[PDB]
């Protein structure tokens, strides 16, 4: 009995590989996000479930979520390109402190600066006063300030047009290549999963902005499920996911005027203007007792993987860094330092809430120091009502002694957003040529 | 399931007197080829059901040129012109996106009787 | 023209079985699929069901599930509706209806093999039936 | 109101299947290496003349299509071309393993056969150019003897 | 300065003419099929060839898939349903263009080219290996 | 050999072509400003060897490299002798001698391709 080769078509082959992707607006529905160069897709993308694969995952090494935060950073880029630059602020200013109608909180904050600048004609010039914050000028030797980084890279100016909430972006695949997806509930990060469908495109997924805890994000199934690689390790990070949301409002407190100041031809800057009444401070509120079961639920899911005689104590984090200092986010067109450092003072064996806020102007974007954008100080009153679904926590390391182990937030690389969301997915490449063994033998 | 809601039930008019129904709902009923649920229905007591509208804006064989609703995505709308003898009776709103298929509250117009 | 019929209605006992009919004149059958609907005596209206363009797709509601059967040839122009396991407060009015259009044959989707039907709702009515369930 | 039907194989629907079954649904499974979106997408086709993101897309599109040549180039350079599946003429070897046919064509699936035999590759592609060179047309002008 | 000596046929001359006469200048089409070459401007030029390219390979890639590939028109094993249309065998040879037949079946296709792919695929070539061994 | 046949008679390498063959069944097998260029070769190597495939695949002869067809020679694109053509002459000289009547014999070749080869073959099918 001799036996002999055959060659196939159509068998699965399974490689893990590296693509680029296919952009997909949700039949573009419908501006930072005016998405121009995106596809419109199918809001019922087909689904196929599978039987009787084992599969293995890792997340934190999925080149989706790299080509996202480019992707990301070069439409960010690509929407403050065309308008007008801000060159000719960095001219000193002649300050005074506001001294008419204080508040009690909001003490050095605002702030009267008067200057020469030029006008549409070059042979001219004039007089504006416009109102400022703390936070964004310097002293030079009234006084005198400069501004915070006329020394270092250029200020520009986002386009008042141009809105900045985000859209809800599906992914899908490009030709020859397939995607994955699990099916477990309590699925941790890595490990096999039974339980195999596919499809073609993505969920929706909201490029959401924030800095200290999970906003607009999903919900799970069942509890809170913990996500991390190596906890002895406590260089590493803690990915938290809660089960069910906590609502928070924050608002503008205040109301608010603005000016139009025109610089040259087709030049025209929007300064602050005249604020009417008096004067408060942002604030965030939250439940009371919810955020209680909400941290009992974290020590009932703690249990696990290390010690319940070990007591968990909540602490405020180590500080610096204002990007990981405050909890940061993009509610209304404006940008909110909230002083987080009260929420966290907790211990224990395994109404209202109130916070103040802290707002700037010149934002630097993600880790970039070589680009600076300006927001237009928006009108009224500002309102904005939000969900809470998860967090992220570091451990210090040398907790020995068996118990009082410390938990503080952090962890300023935006990518575990998308972690955080795409710990479901996975990109494979087909191999459609295959070969066996037989028996038979071809004839002439 | 997919639901819908009008607006108050009864209404006594005079002639001559557009007025206007709306007709909300908890999703956008547009479909995949751009053609967007909703009917308008009539009848009266002792009257079979009938068709006024099928679309947005778009109307039926034999009805007047005076009965051209509106209202698109998730607030749906209609316009009463040129109140005359038959206006009266059971309003209805309808969606046929996906199922199961569901039925409005019913608003209601008479004249002014005791 | 096209001219509806609905038969069978009145006054019947709990845990009986009925057969209804609707026969409509002149229109194909071979493109058109139909409804029922449903009027309470308190004005309740619901949908109540549906049948494909060829007797290929049946969804029901909640309340009817389990319980009812629709089927019809279309060569004798004739629907069959049928009940069982009949409730007190299944009282109510009976009525047979159309299609606004005529689909067209069923669609495919090559990418999953789900052969797709295509529906879209109501145009007109007839004189419906009423039975009604007491002791 | 959409309402769905009935089925057929589907796309990869056999990737967990015995191997002498799920041999028959190659030609679903091998239709999708140049497409997979078989939709306005001409629009963006037409426009994105001025970016580099055009630009990547048409490197992406002109490499497919030379994996697509690659393979079926391969195939061709064999006298295996046009067709599912061939018989040939090179002996199997025995080194390679010794089970019996019937654990591999009813309790075995197709990633654990890639699994096993993934390090014998080369020398079979060498052997089989070679079946496919040697007599294939030296014994064939030999054959052409008319 | 030129003359004009016209031999063959047009393209695309015969679409007018009846479907079963009509059948012999099919050649002319699939010779041209990929000429014409015979800043922003080749920009476009590279966008029209590369979609040229891939509409060609697609065709013949569904060529290849069923077993009539490389050659013309062909035969097959699969029985004609009669519930997409229903004539007599001469109403449509002698009595119906092309554009009226595409638009008189351009709702069946795809189940057609699944069957063709059935039939190509099983009792085909299992059967071969079958046929392979005594 | 990659070209190996040049300086010789039509007649003479007329045998040892399937080595030229095997080894003429190459090129992609055996793996920014300048990336442009690279691209535009891509696309000109993929249009050349579809140019090829098509043209070989209209014909009846796509399979084996030679074949024969049934058109019968005329005499009014060369006049020389069977015997001077196979023993004196180079490749680059016939070609030459035949190219402005190339267009011709391809049509030639595709009518008899088309005619009396599938419809014909369409009759025989009907018993
Ligand atoms: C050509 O071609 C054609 C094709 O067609 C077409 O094509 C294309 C165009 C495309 O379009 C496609 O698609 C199409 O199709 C062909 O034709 C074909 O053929 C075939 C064959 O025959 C067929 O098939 C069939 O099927 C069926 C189905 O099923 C269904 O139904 C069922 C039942 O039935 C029914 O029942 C009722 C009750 O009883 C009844 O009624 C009645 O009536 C009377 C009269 O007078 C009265 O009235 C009384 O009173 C009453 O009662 C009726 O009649 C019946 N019918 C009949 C026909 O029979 C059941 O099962 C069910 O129902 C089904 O349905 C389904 O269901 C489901 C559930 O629900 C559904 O779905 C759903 O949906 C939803 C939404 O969407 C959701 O999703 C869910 O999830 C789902 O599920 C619906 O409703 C449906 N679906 C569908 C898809 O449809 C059947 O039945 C049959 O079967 C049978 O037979 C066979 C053979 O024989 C076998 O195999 C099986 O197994 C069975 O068996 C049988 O059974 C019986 C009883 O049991 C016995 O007696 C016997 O013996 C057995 N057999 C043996 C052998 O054993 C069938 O299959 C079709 O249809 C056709 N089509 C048409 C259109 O027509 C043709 O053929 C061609 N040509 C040539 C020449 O070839
Ligand atoms: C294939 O497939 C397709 C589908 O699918 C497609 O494709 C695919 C691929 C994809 O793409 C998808 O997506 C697509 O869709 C199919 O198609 C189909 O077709 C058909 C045809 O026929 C159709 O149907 C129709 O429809 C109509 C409506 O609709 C229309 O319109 C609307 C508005 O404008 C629009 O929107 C729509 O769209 C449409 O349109 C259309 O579209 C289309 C698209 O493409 C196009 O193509 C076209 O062109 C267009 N057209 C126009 C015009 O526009 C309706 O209306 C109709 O109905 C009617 O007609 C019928 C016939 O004639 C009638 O019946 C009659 O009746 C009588 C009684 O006496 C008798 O005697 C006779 O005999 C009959 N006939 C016969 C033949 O038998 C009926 O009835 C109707 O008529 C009417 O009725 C009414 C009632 O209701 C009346 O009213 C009256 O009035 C009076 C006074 O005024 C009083 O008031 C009373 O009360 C009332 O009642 C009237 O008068 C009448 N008229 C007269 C003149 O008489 C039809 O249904 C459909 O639709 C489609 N589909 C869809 C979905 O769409 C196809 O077919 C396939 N196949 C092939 C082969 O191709
Ligand atoms: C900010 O400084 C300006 C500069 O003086 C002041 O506002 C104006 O001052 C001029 C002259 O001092 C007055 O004629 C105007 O009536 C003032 N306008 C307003 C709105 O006050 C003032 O010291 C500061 N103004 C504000 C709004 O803070
Ligand atoms: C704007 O620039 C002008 C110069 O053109 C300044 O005018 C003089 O400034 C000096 C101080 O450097 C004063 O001692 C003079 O009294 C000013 N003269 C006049 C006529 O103004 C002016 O101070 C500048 N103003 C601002 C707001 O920067
Ligand atoms: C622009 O100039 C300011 C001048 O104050 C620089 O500010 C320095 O900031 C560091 C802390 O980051 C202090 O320790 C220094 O004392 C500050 N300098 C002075 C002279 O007080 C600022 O760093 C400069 N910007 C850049 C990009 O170098
Ligand atoms: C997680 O990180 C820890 C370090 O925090 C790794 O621990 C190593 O353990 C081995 C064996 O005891 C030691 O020889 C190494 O020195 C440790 N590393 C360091 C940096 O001290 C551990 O291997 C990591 N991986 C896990 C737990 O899977
Ligand atoms: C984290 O919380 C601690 C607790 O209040 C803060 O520590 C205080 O810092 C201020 C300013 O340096 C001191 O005056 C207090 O004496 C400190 N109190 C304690 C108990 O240490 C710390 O500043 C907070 N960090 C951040 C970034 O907000
Ligand atoms: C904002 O956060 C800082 C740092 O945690 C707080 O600063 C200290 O807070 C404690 C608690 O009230 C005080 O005892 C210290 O005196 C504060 N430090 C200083 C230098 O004053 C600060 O209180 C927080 N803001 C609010 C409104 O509580
Ligand atoms: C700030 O508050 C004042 C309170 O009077 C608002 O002033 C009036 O607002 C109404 C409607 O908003 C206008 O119709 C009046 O003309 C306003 N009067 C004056 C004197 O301003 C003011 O609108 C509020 N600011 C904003 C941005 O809404
Ligand atoms: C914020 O949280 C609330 C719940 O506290 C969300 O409301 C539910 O949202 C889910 C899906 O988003 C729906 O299925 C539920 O029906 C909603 N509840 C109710 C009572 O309607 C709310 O959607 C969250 N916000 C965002 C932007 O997702
Ligand atoms: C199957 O493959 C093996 C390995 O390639 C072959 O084993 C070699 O056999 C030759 C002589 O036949 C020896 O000179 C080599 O030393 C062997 N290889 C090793 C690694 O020891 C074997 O011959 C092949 N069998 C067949 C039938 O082709
Ligand atoms: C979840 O975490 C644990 C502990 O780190 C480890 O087993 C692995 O990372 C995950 N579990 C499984 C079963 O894969
Ligand atoms: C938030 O504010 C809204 C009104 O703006 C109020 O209805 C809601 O109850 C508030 N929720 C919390 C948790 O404070
Ligand atoms: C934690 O400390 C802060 C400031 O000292 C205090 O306001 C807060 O009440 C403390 N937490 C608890 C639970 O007492
Ligand atoms: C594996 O797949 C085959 C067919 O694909 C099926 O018969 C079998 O039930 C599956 N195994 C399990 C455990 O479901
Ligand atoms: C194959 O089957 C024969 C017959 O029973 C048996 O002797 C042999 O051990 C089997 N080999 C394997 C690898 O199963
Ligand atoms: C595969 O299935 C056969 C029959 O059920 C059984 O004899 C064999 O042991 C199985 N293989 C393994 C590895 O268990
Ligand atoms: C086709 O056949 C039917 C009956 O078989 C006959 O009535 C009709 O005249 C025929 N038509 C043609 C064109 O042969
Ligand atoms: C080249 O010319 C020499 C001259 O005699 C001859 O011997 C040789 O065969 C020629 N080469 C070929 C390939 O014919
Ligand atoms: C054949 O060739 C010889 C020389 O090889 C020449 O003299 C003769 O004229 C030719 N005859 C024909 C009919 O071509």
């Amino acid at each position: 009995e001799n036996l002999w080769v055959t060659v196939y078509y159509g068998v699965p082959v399974w490689k893990d590989a590296e693509t680029t992707l296919f952009c997909a607006s949700d039949a573009k529905a419908y501006n930072v996000w005016a998405t121009h160069a995106c596809v419109p897709t199918d809001p019922n993308p087909q689904e196929i479930h599978l039987e009787n694969v084992t599969e293995e995952f890792n997340m934190w090494k999925n080149n989706m979520v790299e080509q996202m935060h480019t992707d990301i950073i070069s439409l960010w880029d690509q929407s403050l390109k065309p308008c007008v630059k801000l060159t000719p602020l960095c001219v000193t200013l002649q300050c005074t402190n506001v001294t008419n109608n204080i508040t009690d909180d909001m003490r050095g904050e605002l702030k009267n600066c008067s200057f020469n600048m030029t006008t549409e004609l070059r042979d001219k010039k004039q007089k504006v006063y416009s109102l400022f914050y703390r936070l964004d000028v310097v002293q030079i030797n009234n006084k005198e300030y400069r501004l915070i980084n006329c020394n270092t890279s250029a200020i520009t100016q986002a386009c008042p047009k141009v809105s900045f909430e985000p859209i809800p972006i599906h992914y899908c695949a490009p030709a020859g290549f397939a995607i994955l997806k699990c099916k477990d509930k309590k699925f941790n990060g890595t490990g096999p999963c039974p339980s195999v469908s596919t499809v073609q495109c993505t969920h929706g997924i909201k490029p959401v902005v924030s800095t200290q805890l999970l906003l607009n994000g999903s919900l799970a199934e069942e509890e809170v499920m913990i996500r991390s690689e190596n906890i002895t390790n406590n260089a590493k990070n803690i990915l938290v996911q809660f089960n069910t949301p906590v609502q928070i409002n924050c608002t503008r407190p205040n109301n608010n005027t603005r000016k139009s100041i025109r610089i040259g031809p087709g030049q025209a800057f929007y300064a602050t203007g005249d604020i009417i009444g008096d004067i408060r401070q942002a604030h965030c509120t939250v439940s009371k007792a919810t955020w209680n079961e909400t941290l009992g639920k974290v020590v009932k899911q703690l249990r696990k993987h290390f010690g319940n005689n070990t007591i968990i104590r909540f602490a405020n984090s180590s500080g610096g860094d204002l990007e990981v200092t405050t909890h940061s986010f993009n509610c209304g067109g404006e940008f909110f330092y909230c002083n987080t450092s009260g929420l966290f003072n907790s211990t224990w064996i395994s109404d209202s809430i109130t916070l103040p806020c802290r707002i700037k102007q010149i934002i630097n974007m993600w880790q970039r120091i070589g680009q600076a954008m300006y927001a237009p100080p928006i009108q009224g009153v500002i309102r904005c009502v939000s969900n809470i679904t998860g967090l992220i926590l570091t451990r210090d390391g040398g907790s020995t002694n068996s118990t009082t182990e410390t938990f503080r937030p952090g962890g300023g690389d935006m990518r575990d957003n998308w972690r955080s969301e795409l710990y479901k997915y996975k990109v494979v490449k087909i191999e459609p040529l295959g070969v066996a063994p037989t028996r038979a033998k071809r004839r002439v | 399931d997919i639901v819908m809601t009008q607006t108050p039930l009864s209404l006594s008019v005079t002639p001559g007197q557009p007025a206007s129904i709306s007709c909300k709902s908890s999703e956008s009923l547009r479909q995949s080829n751009g053609k967007t649920s909703l009917y308008w229905y009539r009848q009266k007591p002792g009257q079979s059901p009938q068709l006024l509208v099928f679309e947005v804006s778009n109307r039926f064989s034999g009805v007047s040129d005076r009965f051209v609703g509106s209202g698109s995505g998730t607030d749906f709308t209609l316009r009463i012109s040129r109140v005359e003898a038959e206006d009266v009776g059971f309003y209805y709103c309808m969606q046929s996106k996906d199922f199961p298929l569901t039925f409005g509250g019913g608003t209601k117009v008479d004249l002014k009787r005791t | 023209r096209v001219q509806l019929v609905e038969s069978g209605g009145g006054v019947v006992q709990p845990g009986k079985s009925v057969r209804l009919s609707c026969v409509v004149s002149d229109f194909p059958f071979s493109k058109y699929p139909m409804y029922w609907v449903r009027q309470a005596p308190g004005k309740g209206l619901e949908w109540v069901a549906a049948i494909s363009g060829d007797a290929w797709h049946v969804v029901y509601s909640n309340s009817v599930q389990g319980r009812f059967l629709v089927s019809r040839d279309n060569v004798k122009n004739t629907l069959y509706l049928e009940m069982n396991s009949l409730k007190i407060e299944d009282t109510a009015v009976y009525r047979c209806a159309r299609m606004f259009q005529e689909s067209g044959p069923p669609r495919l989707d090559r990418w999953s093999g789900r052969n797709y039907y295509y529906y879209s709702g109501m145009d007109v009515w007839g004189q419906g039936t009423t039975v009604t369930v007491s002791s | 109101a959409v309402g769905i039907g009935a089925v057929f194989l589907g796309f990869l629907g056999a990737a967990g299947s015995t191997m002498g079954a799920a041999s028959m649904t190659l030609t679903v499974q091998a239709r999708n290496l140049l497409s997979g979106i078989v939709r306005a997408i001409e629009a963006q086709q037409h426009l994105l003349k001025l970016t580099v993101w055009g630009i990547k897309q048409l490197q992406a599109r002109v490499l497919a299509v030379e994996r697509y040549l690659r393979d079926q180039q391969l195939l061709g350079i064999w006298g295996c071309s046009g067709k599912l599946i061939c018989t040939t003429n090179v002996p199997w070897n025995s080194s390679w393993s010794n089970r019996n046919l019937s654990e591999i064509w009813d309790n075995m699936t197709w990633l654990q056969w890639d699994k096993e035999i993934s390090n014998y590759t080369q020398i079979i592609y060498g052997l089989l150019e070679e079946s496919q060179n040697q007599q294939e047309k030296n014994e064939q002008d030999l054959l052409a003897l008319d």
